[PDB]
RNA sequence: AUUCAUAAUAACUUUUCGAAUCGCAUGGCCUUGUGCUGGCGAUGGUUCAUUCAAAUUUCUGCCCUAUCAACUUUCGAUGGUAGGAUAGUGGCCUACCAUGGUUUCAACGGGUAACGGGGAAUAAGGGUUCGAUUCCGGAGAGGGAGCCUGAGAAACGGCUACCA
RNA sequence: GAAACUGCGAAUGGCUCAUUAAAUCAGUUAUCGUUUAUUUGAUAGUUCCUUACAUGGUAUAACUGUGGUAAUUCUAGA
RNA sequence: UGUACAACGGGGUAUUGUAAGCAGUAGAGUAGCCUUGUUGUUACGAUCUGCUGAGAUUAAGCCUUUGUUGUCUGAUUUGU
RNA sequence: GAAUGUUACCGCAAUAGUAAUUGAACUUAGUACGAGAGGAACAGUUCAUUCGGAUAAUUGGUUUUUGCGGCUGUCUGAUCAGGCAUUGCCGCGAAGCUACCAUCCGCUGGAUUAUGGCUGAACGCCUCUAAGUCAGAAUCCAUGCUAGAACGCGGUGAUUUC
RNA sequence: GCAGUCAAGCGUUCAUAGCGACAUUGCUUUUUGAUUCUUCGAUGUCGGCUCUUCCUAUCAUACCGAAGCAGAAUUCGGUAA
RNA sequence: GUGAACAGCCUCUAGUUGAUAGAAUAAUGUAGAUAAGGGAAGUCGGCAAAAUAGAUCCGUAACUUCGGGAUAAGGAUUGGCUCUAAGGGUCGAACGAUCAACUU
């Protein structure tokens, strides 16, 4: 069973007690007692009726439980592999110190560095394979 | 109802069928983002903690956190908001949305495990799934393996197999925002043409002033 | 024709643009570090002009009707000032102020089996009659209103509401 | 080279004559009263101030996977 | 003479809807008086705000009560 | 309510009164029956109708709770707090009372009627009938319900000292 | 006003399922007359409203019998106020 | 005093406080009130009762003996408080001094 709530006051409406109005636009209104409902019918304003809940929210009455406490956190997580890279496969590449990286560099860095000069005159070489090319 | 459980750590996902009456009601009148406790839901789940991330009521409508309320209200939905996919530019749409507060009308409850507990669920904390991609940028692979700006990346990136009939062809990303000569060449061309257009503009400016000097007198 | 272009000083600013952008090439230098410098392209970007447009706007011109003679001015009707709003002029709106504005040279009102025009039929001349319709302009997407995106919409083979 | 992202278009067309009698419209002016994607033509040495310039930072779609609804060019959450 | 009865008092419950009082750089404003102003003050001012879901009422046919104070042999009538 | 010793408690039950009515839906079943068109019922289920007896958790009504608030006019020098306007007026208003305007409850047998039958003579057959007997109604008598004879009754307790 | 008896006739056939001429025997007293016993030293005169109770010559409802009752509907009847 | 007012309501002066009294608070009355939803279905008939109501602005039909009909009909406003503006008397360019009112 479901406790509903007064559309005017903000009081808890237990089964039974109270009335249910259905406005012509189909918007539903529940009242916990003939008082609230009457106020509503008088077209009163729940923000201006002191004992209503909406009023004392709008006036910041009561409250202070939020000021009294603060709660947070409960988070963390670990890591998992990639298709194409197994965990240890990643644990091996993340691992190495920069000394292995420094050695890895110059071996390839100077590798194509010679392919740069072999290519540099290779256009000059295919420039000697065709220039004017008569007969 | 029907539970939907995520494991962020492993990446595993499995649905759960719990019909147990008084165990369900722990979820009830609790909103999205609130932490449950494990034992109340079932015996095995004891020791765990959940967080309710959403769901669909028995009519399918998605949950949206921030409405409060138990029930479906038709909302006017826009881009960069949940439960809506704006098929056209500037299009907004009135669409029904189930509330954040949990109630018995839900077909599936969405919750992720914030922390584990005593026992362990099969196919959930059992296995762990791979994330199918890896860093496609310069400083991503960099900060992935904890590298520098001179460490390059290249051979540090990921490769995948994909057998083709007999044997294979292995593939790998394009590493955008990589540092190449053509880029520095392009910056050269630019940083230059600035000045090349600068001086020549002041020249033809003074070159004109020769005219207006000798010009008139008339 | 200007309080125009453009320039000057004192400040102002949830400080606009001032290329972390792609494709083809691979050249030239010298202490040779993969240093330094370089080619035509593509996309952008600030203001200005241009173009494609848009918005308003001057003058003059509509059919039947007096068994329609007074009309406009609550609550904008006409004008003045200030402001606000707009892309901008303007009673476009607001505040204050004045009492203006149209009319027998036909207002105002009613009808239209009325979208306007280029044109069409008739073939002495002068005319009578017609134009939904190939072009131009206008309006609309069941009726109304509201709006998002956008350079451009009060859009409907867009959204939102109401009525049907 | 599918998808999806970013881009641009979707305000053109095509239709119809219901409104509309100084309204639209025509011929003729106005913008020294404004807006303008685009297109064409030009326009930029100046950015920090008292620590990347061999180029900062994250965020996400497609995708994969767990899903709800009788049902839609619906969508949730990982 | 009691685990009694009664009157008050207290707690609950309940109705109303925020008391008096004191205070406010809250109040449209108008008028004074002076050192004529970073707050320049003085008077009058519905109303607003704070203490205040406050104050008032609550068995008279509500519930309850370790408190206080009080009371507990008057009249008549009856015999197979 | 006098009196049948007094007083008190628990009971009996003569006699009288008596009470529940009716409808629909689903289902049976698109079945039976019919060429067709059509088109039932018993059993089962859910409700309803008129009636009756209570009852007030709820909802509504009622308001001298003159309980709280609010407003007019006048009066008490002002304040505070009040008086008067035959309850001044308005809003809410517990409690009580109350409503098919609210909720609950409304029994079980025996015996018969018409009628249909058994056995069966009269009348060697036949026949529900003459003797005998089976079934059978919104009926009767009870059960149940109300009152309890103030000249109907049972059990029981205690029965006088200024 | 209500109902009997005879049964020529009706009902395709067929008196009597349902009806029924000519006649004839009755009941009833919510009709109207006939009468003038009661009341003219006074019995309040229409209708309605309200409420109770009785009648049965049954409109419904319970259980039935009959049909010119296939079903459905209807009609006639019994016990029934 | 409130108000248009000798209205109704409260009051000063003045006069009264006189109309058998005590206890209760059944039914039925007499008089005074209020009712959910429906809204004259009640009844000979809306009998009774209820609704309307002051004032300001607005708008006000047929018919007509042109005087009416007319408050026709139909609408809006209404407290409190703090301010503004306009409406005067007398006295010796239009002033000066000076006294006073309430109303819009
Ligand atoms: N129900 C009146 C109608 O009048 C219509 O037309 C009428 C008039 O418009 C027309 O002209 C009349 C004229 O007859 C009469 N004797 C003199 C009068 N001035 C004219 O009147 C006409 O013209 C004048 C200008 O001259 C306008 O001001 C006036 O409004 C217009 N009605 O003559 C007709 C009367 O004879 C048609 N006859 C017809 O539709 C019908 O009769
Ligand atoms: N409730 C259903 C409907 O109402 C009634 O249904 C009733 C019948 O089914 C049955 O009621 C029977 C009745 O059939 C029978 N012919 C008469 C009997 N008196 C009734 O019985 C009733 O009264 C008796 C006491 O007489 C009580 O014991 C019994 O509990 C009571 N239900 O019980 C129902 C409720 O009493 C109507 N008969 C009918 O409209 C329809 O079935
Ligand atoms: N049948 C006994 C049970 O009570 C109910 O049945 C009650 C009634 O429905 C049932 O009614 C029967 C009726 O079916 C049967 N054919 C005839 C019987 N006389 C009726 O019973 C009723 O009849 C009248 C009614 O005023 C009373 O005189 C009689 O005492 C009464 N029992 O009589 C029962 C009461 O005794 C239900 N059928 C059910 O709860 C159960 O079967
Ligand atoms: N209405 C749905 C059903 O149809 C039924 O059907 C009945 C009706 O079609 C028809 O009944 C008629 C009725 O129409 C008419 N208005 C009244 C007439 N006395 C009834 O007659 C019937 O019922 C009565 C009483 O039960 C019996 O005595 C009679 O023999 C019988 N033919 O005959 C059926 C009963 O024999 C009932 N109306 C109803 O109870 C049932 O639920
Ligand atoms: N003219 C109104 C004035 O104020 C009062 O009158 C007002 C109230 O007394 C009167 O109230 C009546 C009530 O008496 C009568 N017996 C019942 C009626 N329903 C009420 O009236 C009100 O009822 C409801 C709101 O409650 C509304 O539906 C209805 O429109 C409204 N008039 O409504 C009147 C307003 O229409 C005084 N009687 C008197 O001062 C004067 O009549
Ligand atoms: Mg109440
Ligand atoms: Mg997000
Ligand atoms: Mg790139
Ligand atoms: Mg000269
Ligand atoms: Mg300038
Ligand atoms: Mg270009
Ligand atoms: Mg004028
Ligand atoms: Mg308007
Ligand atoms: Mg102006
Ligand atoms: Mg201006
Ligand atoms: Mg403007
Ligand atoms: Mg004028
Ligand atoms: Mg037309
Ligand atoms: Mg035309
Ligand atoms: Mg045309
Ligand atoms: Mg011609
Ligand atoms: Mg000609
Ligand atoms: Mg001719
Ligand atoms: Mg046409
Ligand atoms: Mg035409
Ligand atoms: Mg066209
Ligand atoms: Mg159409
Ligand atoms: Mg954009
Ligand atoms: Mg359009
Ligand atoms: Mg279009
Ligand atoms: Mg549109
Ligand atoms: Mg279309
Ligand atoms: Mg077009
Ligand atoms: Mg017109
Ligand atoms: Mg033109
Ligand atoms: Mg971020
Ligand atoms: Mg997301
Ligand atoms: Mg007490
Ligand atoms: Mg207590
Ligand atoms: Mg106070
Ligand atoms: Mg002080
Ligand atoms: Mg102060
Ligand atoms: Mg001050
Ligand atoms: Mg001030
Ligand atoms: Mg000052
Ligand atoms: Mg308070
Ligand atoms: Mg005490
Ligand atoms: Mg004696
Ligand atoms: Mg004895
Ligand atoms: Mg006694
Ligand atoms: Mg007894
Ligand atoms: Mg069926
Ligand atoms: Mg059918
Ligand atoms: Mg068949
Ligand atoms: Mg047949
Ligand atoms: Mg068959
Ligand atoms: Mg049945
Ligand atoms: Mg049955
Ligand atoms: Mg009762
Ligand atoms: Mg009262
Ligand atoms: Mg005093
Ligand atoms: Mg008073
Ligand atoms: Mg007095
Ligand atoms: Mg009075
Ligand atoms: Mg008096
Ligand atoms: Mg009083
Ligand atoms: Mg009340
Ligand atoms: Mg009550
Ligand atoms: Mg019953
Ligand atoms: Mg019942
Ligand atoms: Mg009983
Ligand atoms: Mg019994
Ligand atoms: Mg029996
Ligand atoms: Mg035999
Ligand atoms: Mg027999
Ligand atoms: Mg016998
Ligand atoms: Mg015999
Ligand atoms: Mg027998
Ligand atoms: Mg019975
Ligand atoms: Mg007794
Ligand atoms: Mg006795
Ligand atoms: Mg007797
Ligand atoms: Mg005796
Ligand atoms: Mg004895
Ligand atoms: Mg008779
Ligand atoms: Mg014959
Ligand atoms: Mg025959
Ligand atoms: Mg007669
Ligand atoms: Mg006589
Ligand atoms: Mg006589
Ligand atoms: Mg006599
Ligand atoms: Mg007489
Ligand atoms: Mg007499
Ligand atoms: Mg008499
Ligand atoms: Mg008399
Ligand atoms: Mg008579
Ligand atoms: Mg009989
Ligand atoms: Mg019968
Ligand atoms: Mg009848
Ligand atoms: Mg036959
Ligand atoms: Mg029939
Ligand atoms: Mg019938
Ligand atoms: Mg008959
Ligand atoms: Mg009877
Ligand atoms: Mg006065
Ligand atoms: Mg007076
Ligand atoms: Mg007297
Ligand atoms: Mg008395
Ligand atoms: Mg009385
Ligand atoms: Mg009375
Ligand atoms: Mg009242
Ligand atoms: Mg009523
Ligand atoms: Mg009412
Ligand atoms: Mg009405
Ligand atoms: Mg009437
Ligand atoms: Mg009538
Ligand atoms: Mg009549
Ligand atoms: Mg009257
Ligand atoms: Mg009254
Ligand atoms: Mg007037
Ligand atoms: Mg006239
Ligand atoms: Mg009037
Ligand atoms: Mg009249
Ligand atoms: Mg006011
Ligand atoms: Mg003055």
């Amino acid at each position: 069973m479901k406790v509903e709530i007064d559309s005017f006051s903000g009081a808890k409406i237990y089964p039974g007690r109270g009335t249910l109005f259905v406005r012509g636009d189909s918007k539903i209104f529940r009242f916990q007692n003939s008082k609230s409902a009457s106020l509503f019918k008088q077209r009163k304003n729940p923000r201006r009726i002191a004992w209503t809940v909406l009023f004392r929210k709008h006036h910041k009455k009561g409250i202070t439980e939020e000021v009294a406490k603060k709660r947070s956190r409960k988070t963390v997580k670990a890591q998992r592999p990639i298709t194409g890279a197994s965990l240890d496969l990643i644990k091996e590449r993340r691992s190495l110190k920069p000394e292995v990286r420094k050695a890895n560099r110059e071996e390839k860095l100077k590798a194509n560095k010679e392919k740069k000069k072999a290519e540099k005159a290779a256009r000059k070489a295919e420039k000697a394979k065709s220039a004017g090319t008569q007969s | 109802m029907k539970l939907n459980i995520s494991y962020p750590v492993n990446g595993s996902q499995k649905t759960f069928e719990i019909d147990d009456e008084h165990r369900i009601r722990v979820f009830f009148d609790k909103r999205i983002g609130q932490e449950v406790d494990g034992e109340a839901v079932g015996d095995e789940f004891k020791g765990y903690v959940f967080k309710i991330s959403g769901g669909n009521d028995k009519q399918g409508f998605p949950m949206k956190q921030g409405v409060l309320l138990p029930t479906r209200i038709k909302l006017l939905l826009t881009k960069n908001v949940s439960c809506y996919r704006p098929r056209r530019d500037g299009e907004r749409k009135r669409k029904s949305v189930r509330g954040a507060i949990v109630g018995p009308d839900l077909a599936v409850l969405a919750l992720v495990i914030v922390k584990k507990g005593e026992q362990e669920l099969e196919g959930l904390t059992d296995t762990t799934v791979p994330k199918r991609l890896g860093p496609k940028r310069a400083n991503n692979i960099r900060k992935f393996f904890g590298l520098s700006k001179e460490d390059d990346v290249r051979d540090f990136v990921i490769r995948r197999e994909v057998t083709k009939g007999e044997k294979t062809y292995t593939k790998a990303p394009k590493i955008q925002r990589l540092v190449t000569p053509q880029r520095l060449q392009r910056k050269r061309h630019q940083r230059a043409l600035k000045v090349r257009n600068a001086q020549a503009q002041r020249e033809a400016a003074a070159e004109y002033a020769q005219l207006l000097a000798k010009r008139l007198s008339e």
